């Protein structure tokens, strides 16, 4: 392991997939060192009409991958004779851009969560900022992999294919917890859902700070 | 390739030269030769023959006549430029 | 002249005492051979109507198609030789893709058209290569630049039109545009009109037989270049047929 | 269709298929391909031209000088 | 480059034009004979066209590619020396010989140089806007073995070893007189091999020791190009031997 | 070996035992990039024919890059050489990667376990720097000797007769595999979740997930 | 003429005769038929050789684990193009790792073929290609010209005396769509035989098949399973 | 288009000559007398100065006598145009050799580097060959005094005395008649060269505007390259002119 | 002066002696392996240490020489194999190094032995070795080694050297691969274990 | 004028039709695949005894267990053979085992047709080579004989002849040569066919034979071996 020094960081983005949808909470707010330059930032990208991706780690680095993915998609869609962006195509392509940069002694760090729906299969994939692809059950990204993920995994172990609602309470719960354990967080966070409709990510919505507990 | 052997056989009938001269041997020795060139071989064979003072052409004269044709005659020949148009 | 081994049609660096360039002109006669592609600017989008040549009996949709997507919101209809058109599609799509990446806003048609025209024009100047044997239209909708229609010929000109035709019938087809008020008019009504113009212009010796392909890029598609629905195609086909009788 | 009327032909062979294969023909040539196919047809013993005669017919009118088998395939 | 205009294009005669134009230019003149001995190989050219006012010391028509590889060249016309044309083949061959000796610790063989001549002619053929040299070279040299060799190449790039060969002004005529002169004693005695080269050159046109230049190589030792004064003494002794046999 | 800096770590330990035509390859069922294990699911193992099964482990970024490549080299080899992928595929790939990873130090041990397309079984071991050898015992990872020994003692039967008085059968190797994995958890603290053993035959791919004991 | 001295030489009509003349070269090539269902893409090909006392080298080439081609025309040029396609297909497998689209691959051949036809002092490539490929949108069987235009067909026959075979393709055009693998191959054989004279009926030896589909990757049957498709003989249907 | 225009002058002819070199060969002959003679203490060049007017700047040392190195000098027969590019290139080559070896460059070493370039033009490329043939004079350690001639494809020949240009056959035969292989000294050697130039040239008394003569003389172990001035030249003219006067009687 | 491929000259043959070893000298990664590889039948070599590096340079040496020998129909010498390896490896340097091969062939000037190492050293001596532990070994061996030893006579010499060497050496999981090279042929005398030869001798 | 690059109304290129003729000009070479091994026979056809017969070669090695006889312009072929030598050993560095007859032949054939006379790179052909090569060896797979054409059409053969007698000889081989004829009989079949194109009778200085047989590397037959087949023809 190594990671570049991060200035503007995206941290804790959970993702767990339900049938023909995924629910995600990712912070909408990206601190730059100390100052929260944009409390309004969007870590969510549109590859194509039934794909979405959400990324953590250095926010800056995420934007480099967006453009390469963007230029490739622009050429490939619209024509749709048999060639277009497809769920497998976006996952692998984005992994290779990350691999290319892994070969150099500085790599561009973003850790990404792809939810896609390709030609016949609904996919929930994890892409790393050094490369690697797999299908995933639930994955965290950035700070979520060390800090909350095991308690999220534990809730998933009886029921691995539960509803949107059950996911929605966990995610809403997770911001009060974010503030408590890690520092470079804001409580204006973004709820992103990738569905068959498109990729929707409405603006930052908030709930309690809850660091006012002191009862022992 | 088969056709060049047949031009030798038709030309030999006109001539009164040996039939103990293999028509085929001449045909292999000069491939990529037009109809005119195969008649010049017979002609040449005769030129060597008159100098020696023979009435009949030999196989010796013949062998010599094809190796001169394959090397020398090719440069002058009409075919590279006319075949490109054709 | 046309039968020669030096200059004239071998070159295009050549000039006659009139000033003409014959090779660039021979390229123009080539676009003329196949059927018409029309593209009509609305104040809200572009609608295309293209004859899609049926060259066999074992066709599937999109076969020998002339509708391309240069950018997400640009469509491209070609007329004339399809061989030259495929190479032209790659070059136009490439100039647009990089534009989106860098600028991050929807390619202005005025810019894209200038770059492809320069490329066609570099070949017409040269005697080293021949110039493309097709003529194309690029048509687009954006709210960052408005609805634009451009046309590029084998010479290397880009000028904007508000309704254009390329292909055999274009002198006849263009006349039908002067009749129509199309500068201000919904893209829904204009589809009905491009379809009826094509059906009447076609005859069995410009090309054997065609498949009607209409395309959207307007308020209806929300600024996306897409192919029209099965419903849309058929009603526009119907109106073409009823007007034909 | 006009030409066919003058000689005699199968209805298993028409020009439309030959037109679809290659576009390296003209109206003077179309007459020539029908007249060519008839020579072979006649040589065999036939009171018609069939699909075989035409199919050979297109190849014969165009020159060869050594032909192909594994020269191009 | 910008030049790609045709100079060579293939013939239905199953030849390359330049190569054949070159081959006749070695038929018509510039007698070069080589014999292979049993300690020493000697090659000789006749004509540097010493008109008794020209220099003889610094003129080279036999050039040492290496110290164990040497070539004598020919192809002539109205432009009589095609020394220039040779000079390219000579310089590229010179580096290549030396280069082969750096990489591979065996002393470079004539067989390596002969394949290298076959590829140079050919490479010039395949490249656009380029033409084969007219040269034919009699490549002389020593192997790893230390065995004397004489190899001859043609303008196409096909090589054969030969004990004794003559080219120029009737290649076959000079060689068939010379064929009698090639005997077991002649090849054994080194001194007799030097005379064999000179004795062939004399058949086409007789006399001149300045016109004749020959270079000698012994073992892997460096090329020695003989003085014309050494040649004049030698032609005088050759002329008397002809009267003795005959 | 080396402590992850050059490329990301992703832990995992590989054991390999060759018999005569059955070869077991085991590595832990995990995808890692970070100290925690992302998901038990993996695509470390990839099969190219039933004839050859490859395992690349450790760093996940390395694992995906080389394994796909191996599928490309297989395709190329069937076309040109006219020998189906197998041993021949294996020797070729280890040279090109091992040049690639070793100046900036190697963090993946790819192990081609197969049968040749003419037959005879090979199990191939790279250090990380190009070598290919056929083996009847193999240990590979940072702990490149921790499994090696069990296969040396039990398979070879050098100063041992109580695993078999001869050499292991197919029935015997699979029994031993479950046992070995349970043992590994005790010693090596860089694992989470499950251990996956794939048994590669010329006639049967087998897969079994086995919980970390 | 002098509408075909170089491939830049226009005719007054506005056509390059050399590109057209390059199609006549495809007719010298061996007959190949391309058919598709809804699960397979099937290529039926004629192999010829100079020694029939020896096994005939395949006329089906490897491009991808689900893409195979059958060539009609120039043998060296078809292989020459094949390498550009092969490099891209295998590259597409590394990077994109989808099963690559026939429509995508085919347009890239269109850019490269255009280079010499655009360029002076050169020859077009006179080879016509039928590609079978299976992606996740189902099969596609595409025809690519000596020009650069493509057709997405359900069935196509380019090659020697291809008209005779089309008469069959026109007749069972509806059938192709429903088929399974077996049915596609028997129709292509019945088509293939027609090109050739009445009294010549194929052998397995000179038939190579490249089968592509949903249930399979890439397998070439040279005589392997060729015998059952051939069975059920039908001899030159008019 | 392009091949048709290409006259195929780069093609070999069956006889074994290059058409271009042969046409260049004629370009040298139109042009003035350049002759070089070998002598035993120095060596001299005599070239025809073709720049006669009464209004001349003389911005160059000479327009035909070129000092290529600080140990070589040369004279020209051919076209002034080709001579100017060529003369510069001859300087970089002479000068680089001087850097590496640090001894005067052989006259033979100097013609060969250029030859590759000449040959390149003729055989392929469709580029004209240079219109000048150069007589290089020098002293190099190895042979002692030498003169080298180059031709339009770089064909080289070592010569004791040679002449190219206008009435080349007449000059070389005459010089062959009196002198054969290095029978004279440096003093006498200038008097023959001017004498030959005198007969060949239309003005039959010459001046220093008509002839320009350059000497290259080995003094105190080092090669001195000097273009002689007009004053020195008149002395040499009076010596030959007087010798001619006795001849008649 | 070091192990891993080592050769000493005699008239009749050269001795080729090598190790079977995997990895660094701290542990093996296998037990079964033979690292001994036959690049040409001219002789055998094989090393260890930086594994990719030895194999890479020898493979280039093998390519150049074999093509030249096979096509030309002229046998390549000790001098030629050495010159190829030398020229290649300095260029490639900076891309790991550790080649330790011993070059043999019989030449026109008699039998020639050159030792090729990855520093760029090219050495002839009584006995030379490139790799690691033979550095100690060249000391005892020189005493028990004549300038010209017969093949049979040489086989007995190897057996004694080794048998004491295993006692001193603490590297396990090795075999001594013994080859005698009679010129442009290579034959394998025996591939005896280091553990076996201590008992025999 | 018209170019040479153009396609004719026949439907073939001019340069290529000329190149086939170039194959026909040279000396005949026979390559027979037997299942006991692969023999390659070529005619020397010497006209002078001053030549040294060893150094007239027209069998050159692609590999150390693949031999190749070549026909047509001897020089034009030699370049293709030079590039082939570099690939076979190169194949040894990468695969770690020796190249097959099939792999080498397809790779040289790609180069065979590439031709663009004007406006094409000088690192690429202006004209195709007029050589037909016969690659004959026994490799990992077994005895294989592959035939390569100047048109860049490669095909597998068991008996192939190329050179002046190419059509005549090829027909005649199909007749005598079968896979019910042994390796020594293949050598006898080639010798008879050889004589029409030859100017003289068959001799051991007028043939060169080399056979690559299983389990063995390429052997160039010595004077004794050439003479045993000469005795009985």
């Amino acid at each position: 392991t190594q990671n570049p020094m991060v200035t503007g960081t995206s941290v804790l983005g959970v993702k767990f997939d339900c049938g023909v949808v995924i629910a995600a909470d990712m912070l909408g707010s990206y601190g730059s060192l100390a100052r929260f330059r944009n409390i309004s930032r969007i870590m969510r990208v549109n590859d194509s009409t039934m794909l979405g991706a959400s990324g953590d780690y250095a926010d800056f680095q995420y934007l480099k991958q967006v453009l390469g993915q963007m230029v490739i998609d622009e050429e490939l869609f619209g024509d749709g004779h048999s060639y277009s962006p497809r769920a497998i195509h976006s996952w692998l392509t984005r992994a290779m851009y990350s691999r290319r940069s892994k070969m150099n002694p500085l790599w561009n760090t973003k850790v990404i969560g792809g939810y896609a729906g390709g030609e016949s299969f609904l996919g929930y994939v994890d892409m790393l900022g050094v490369a690697y692809e797999a299908p995933s059950l639930a994955t965290g990204y950035g700070a979520y992999l060390a800090q909350p993920l095991l308690r999220e995994v534990l809730e998933k172990q009886p029921v691995l294919s539960q509803t949107e609602a059950r996911e929605l309470v966990e995610r809403c719960m997770r911001v009060l917890y974010y503030r408590d354990a890690r520092s470079y967080n804001r409580f204006q966070v973004a709820t992103v859902t990738e569905k068959g409709v498109e990729i929707e990510g409405p603006l930052s919505a908030q709930t309690n700070w809850d660091i006012a507990h002191m009862i022992s | 390739l088969e056709g060049r052997t047949h031009i030798f056989k038709i030309h030999a009938r006109s001539m009164s030269v040996e039939r103990d001269i293999r028509f085929e041997l001449l045909a292999r020795l000069c491939p990529n030769s037009t109809g005119a060139e195969i008649r010049s071989v017979c002609t040449e064979a005769g030129m060597f023959a008159i100098r020696a003072r023979r009435k009949i052409a030999t196989e010796k004269d013949f062998l010599e006549a094809v190796n001169k044709v394959i090397k020398s005659y090719a440069k002058f020949s009409a075919t590279p430029r006319y075949m490109t148009y054709n | 002249m046309s039968s020669i081994g030096t200059g004239y049609d071998l070159s295009a660096s050549t000039f006659s005492p009139d000033g003409r360039v014959f090779q660039v002109e021979y390229a123009m006669k080539a676009v003329e051979n196949s059927s018409t592609a029309i593209g009509i600017r609305c104040k809200d989008g572009v609608v295309f109507g293209v004859e899609k040549l049926v060259l066999s009996k074992l066709y599937e949709e999109g076969s020998n198609k002339r509708l391309f997507n240069v950018d997400r919101h640009v469509g491209m209809a070609v007329a004339g030789l399809l061989a030259d058109a495929r190479s032209l599609a790659d070059i136009a799509r490439e100039e647009a893709s990089n534009f989106r990446s860098n600028f991050g806003y929807n390619i202005p048609l005025k810019h894209l058209a200038d770059r492809v025209a320069m490329y066609v024009h570099a070949y017409t100047l040269y005697s080293a290569v021949r110039p493309f044997g097709c003529s194309f239209m690029l048509g687009s909708y954006s709210v960052n630049d408005g609805a634009q229609l451009y046309m590029i010929d084998p010479s290397g000109v880009s000028y904007g039109y508000w309704g254009c035709a390329i292909g055999k019938a274009r002198q006849a087809a263009k006349t039908e545009i002067e009749k129509l008020q199309m500068k201000e008019m919904t893209c829904r009504d204009v589809v009905k009109e491009v379809a009826k113009i094509i059906y009447i212009v076609h005859d069995e010796v410009k090309d054997k037989a065609f498949e009607l392909e209409l395309s959207w890029v307007g308020e209806l598609t929300k600024g996306r270049h897409e192919i029209v629905p099965k419903d849309v195609r058929e009603e526009a086909e119907k109106y073409a047929k009823e007007s034909l009788k | 269709q006009i030409h066919s009327r003058k000689m005699n032909v199968s209805p298993d062979v028409n020009y439309e298929e030959l037109a679809r294969c290659t576009d390296d023909f003209n109206g003077a040539q179309c007459k020539a391909v029908c007249v060519e196919a008839g020579m072979i047809a006649l040589r065999r013993g036939a009171t018609e031209l069939t699909h075989e005669d035409y199919m050979e017919g297109i190849l014969e009118v165009q020159a060869k000088k050594k032909a192909n088998l594994q020269y191009y395939a | 480059m910008s030049y790609d205009r045709a100079i060579t294009v293939f013939s239905p005669d199953g030849h390359l034009f330049q190569v054949e134009y070159a081959q006749e230019a070695v038929k018509k003149g510039s007698t070069a004979v080589g014999v292979r001995g049993r300690d020493i190989v000697v090659l000789g050219v006749e004509k540097k066209s010493v008109a008794k006012l020209q220099d003889e010391r610094t003129v080279r028509k036999i050039c040492a590619l290496d110290d164990n590889v040497c070539m004598a060249f020919a192809v002539v016309a109205s432009v009589s020396g095609l020394t220039a044309d040779a000079r390219i083949v000579i310089n590229r061959a010179r580096v290549e010989c030396q280069s082969h000796r750096l990489t591979v610790g065996d002393p470079v063989t004539v067989e390596y140089i002969t394949r290298y001549i076959a590829s140079l002619k050919q490479r010039y053929t395949q490249s656009n806007g380029r033409r084969p040299f007219g040269i034919s070279a009699l490549i002389v040299g020593f192997d790893f073995d230390g065995t004397p060799r004489l190899y001859q190449t043609d303008p196409s790039g096909t090589y054969h070893a030969w004990k004794a060969n003559a080219i120029g002004r009737g290649a076959k005529s000079v060689r068939e007189f010379l064929e009698k002169n090639y005997t077991d004693d002649a090849i054994e005695t080194d001194d007799l091999t030097i005379k064999l080269v000179i004795k062939a050159l004399l058949e086409v046109v007789q006399s001149g020791g300045k016109n004749i230049e020959l270079a000698v190589m012994r073992r892997d030792q460096p090329l020695k190009i003989l003085s014309p004064e050494e040649i004049e003494k030698y032609v005088a002794e050759i002329e008397k031997e002809k009267e003795e046999n005959e | 070996r080396f402590s992850p800096y050059a490329f990301n770590g992703g832990t995992v330990l590989a054991i390999a035992g060759e018999d005569f035509s059955i070869v077991a390859s085991d590595t832990r069922l995990s995808e890692g990039f970070s100290i925690h294990t992302r998901d038990s699911p993996k695509c470390y193992k990839l099969t190219d024919k039933t004839v050859i099964g490859c395992s690349g482990f450790h760093g996940d970024c390395l694992t995906l890059t080389k394994i796909i490549e191996a599928r490309l080299k297989m395709y190329k080899h069937s076309n040109n050489k006219a020998m189906t992928t197998g041993a021949i595929a294996a020797m070729l790939s280890t040279i090109l990667y091992s040049r690639r990873f070793f100046p900036y130090y190697v963090y993946n041990i790819i192990e081609g376990l197969d049968e040749e397309g003419k037959g005879a079984v090979y199990s191939f071991d790279p250090v990380g720097s190009y070598q290919r050898d056929s083996f009847k015992a193999g240990g590979s990872a940072s702990a490149m000797l921790q499994p090696l020994l069990d296969n040396q003692v039990g398979f070879k039967n050098m100063q041992n007769v109580e695993h078999v008085p001869l050499t292991l059968d197919r029935a015997m190797r699979l029994v031993k595999d479950v046992f070995i994995s349970a043992a590994e958890r005790d010693v090596y603290t860089g694992d989470a979740l499950r251990i996956c053993i794939v048994t590669k035959e010329g006639i049967r791919e087998e897969t079994v997930p086995l919980r970390k004991d | 003429n002098q509408y075909d001295n170089d491939v830049t030489v226009w005719s007054p009509q506005g056509r390059i005769h050399q590109i057209e003349y390059a199609m006549e070269a495809v007719k010298q090539g061996s007959a190949t038929v391309g058919l598709k269902s809804k699960t397979h893409a099937v290529l039926v090909a004629l192999k010829r050789a100079q020694s029939e006392l020896a096994a005939h080298q395949k006329k089906i080439l490897h491009v991808d684990n689900h893409i195979g081609i059958s060539i009609a025309g120039l043998t060296a040029d078809a292989r020459l193009l094949c390498n550009f396609m092969r490099q891209e297909c295998l590259d597409s497998r590394f990077v994109f790792d989808r099963p690559l689209p026939v429509s995508r691959l085919v347009s890239l051949i269109g850019s490269k073929t255009q280079i010499p036809t655009q360029r002076y002092g050169r020859r077009p490539y006179g080879v016509g290609l039928l590609i079978a490929g299976y992606d996740d949108m189902g099969p596609h069987v595409f025809q690519t010209c000596p020009s650069a235009n493509y057709f997405d067909c359900r069935a196509m026959s380019i090659g020697a005396r291809s008209q005779s075979a089309r008469t069959y393709l026109e007749r069972h055009m509806s059938e192709f769509m429903q088929c399974n693998l077996d049915e596609l191959v028997k129709h292509g054989l019945r088509a293939l035989r027609e090109t050739l004279p009445a009294e010549q009926d194929l052998t397995t030896k000179n038939v190579s098949i490249g089968i592509v589909g949903k249930d399979l990757e890439f397998t070439i049957y040279d005589d392997d399973d060729v015998s059952p498709f051939l069975d059920g003989l039908e001899e030159r249907p008019q | 288009m392009s091949r048709r225009y290409d006259s195929r002058t780069t093609i070999f002819s069956p006889e074994g000559r290059l058409y271009q070199v042969e046409y260049a060969m004629e370009a040298i002959g139109h042009a003035g007398t350049c002759l070089g003679i070998l002598a035993n203490d120095g060596v001299l060049l005599a070239a025809e100065r073709r720049n006669i007017h009464k209004l001349l700047d003389e911005v160059f040392f000479s327009e035909k006598i070129y000092k290529l190195n600080e140990d070589m000098a040369c004279s020209v027969a051919g076209i002034t145009s080709d001579a100017n590019v060529l003369t510069n290139e001859l300087r970089l080559i002479a000068q680089r050799y001087l850097l590496q070896y640090q001894e005067p460059i052989p006259c033979e070493q100097l013609v060969t580097a250029l030859c590759d370039i000449k040959q390149a033009y003729t055989q392929f490329g469709g580029k004209r060959p240079f219109g000048v043939s150069l007589l290089y004079i020098g002293w190099d350690k190895h042979y002692g005094f030498q003169l080298y001639q180059s031709d339009p494809s770089g064909n080289y020949g070592g010569w004791k005395a040679t002449c190219i240009g206008n009435n080349s056959a007449a000059a070389v035969s005459m010089l062959k008649q009196d002198y054969k292989e290095g029978e004279m000294t440096l003093k006498s050697a200038l008097a023959l060269a001017v004498k030959v130039l005198n007969k060949t040239m239309d003005v039959s008394k010459l001046s220093a505007e008509k002839v320009e003569i350059a000497t290259l003389t080995r003094e105190n172990g080092k090669t001195v390259i000097r273009v002689l001035k007009q004053k020195e030249v008149e002395q040499l003219i009076k010596k030959h002119e007087e010798e001619e006067a006795k001849a008649e009687r | 002066t070091t192990t891993l491929a080592f050769k000493f000259q005699h008239g009749v043959i050269v001795a080729a002696d090598s190790r079977a070893t995997a990895g660094p000298y701290i542990a093996s990664q296998t037990v079964k392996k033979v690292i001994e590889i036959n690049p040409y039948l001219l002789g055998t070599m094989a090393g260890g240490a930086a594994d990719c590096s030895f194999w890479e340079r020898l493979l280039a040496r093998q390519c150049r020489i074999y093509e030249l020998r096979n096509k030309e129909r002229i046998s390549v010498a000790a001098a030629s194999k050495l010159l190829a390896n030398m020229v290649y490896q300095y260029k490639g340097m900076g891309l790991s190094m550790g080649t330790m091969i011993c070059g043999w062939d019989k030449r026109g000037p008699g039998l020639y032995y050159v030792d090729s190492e990855g520093n760029r050293i090219s050495g002839t001596a009584f006995s030379v070795g490139s790799g690691s532990v033979y550095a100690f070994g060249v000391m005892d061996r020189g005493y028990s080694y004549d300038l010209q030893v017969e093949e049979a006579y040489d086989l007995a010499r190897r057996a004694i050297y080794q048998a004491t060497y295993r006692d001193a050496y603490s590297g396990g999981a090795v075999n001594l691969y013994h080859v005698r090279e009679d010129g442009w042929i290579r034959v394998s005398s025996d591939n005896v274990a280091d553990l076996h030869d201590k008992y025999t001798s | 004028d018209r170019g040479v690059n153009t396609f004719s109304p026949e439907g073939r290129l001019f340069q290529v039709e000329y190149a086939i003729e170039g194959h026909k000009l040279g000396s005949t070479a026979i390559g027979i695949q037997t299942s006991e091994g692969v023999c390659l026979a070529v005619e020397k056809r010497i006209t002078s005894p001053l030549m040294e017969p060893s150094s007239i070669e027209k069998i050159v090695e692609i590999d150390a267990h693949i031999g190749c006889a070549m026909s047509g312009l001897i020089a034009d072929a030699k370049t293709l053979i030079d590039k082939a030598r570099v690939e076979t050993q190169n194949h040894w560095f990468t695969y770690n085992e020796t190249m097959t007859v099939e792999s080498v032949t397809q790779a040289v054939s790609n180069l065979a047709l590439q031709f663009g006379e004007e406006d094409a790179d000088p690192g690429a052909m202006s004209r195709p080579f007029g050589v037909a090569l016969l690659f004959g060896g026994v490799d990992e797979k077994g005895p294989q004989l592959f035939h390569m054409d100047p048109s860049g059409t490669f095909v597998q053969c068991d008996a192939r002849a190329i050179g002046s007698a190419s059509e005549g000889a090829q027909s005649s081989l199909q007749e005598v040569y079968h896979k019910s004829t042994t390796l020594k009989e293949a050598i006898k079949s080639s010798l008879i066919i050889l004589k029409q194109v030859m100017e003289e009778k068959l001799n051991a200085t007028n043939i060169e034979l080399a056979t690559v047989q299983p389990g063995q590397n390429f052997h160039m037959f010595t004077k004794e071996e050439l003479e045993e087949v000469i005795k009985d023809i």
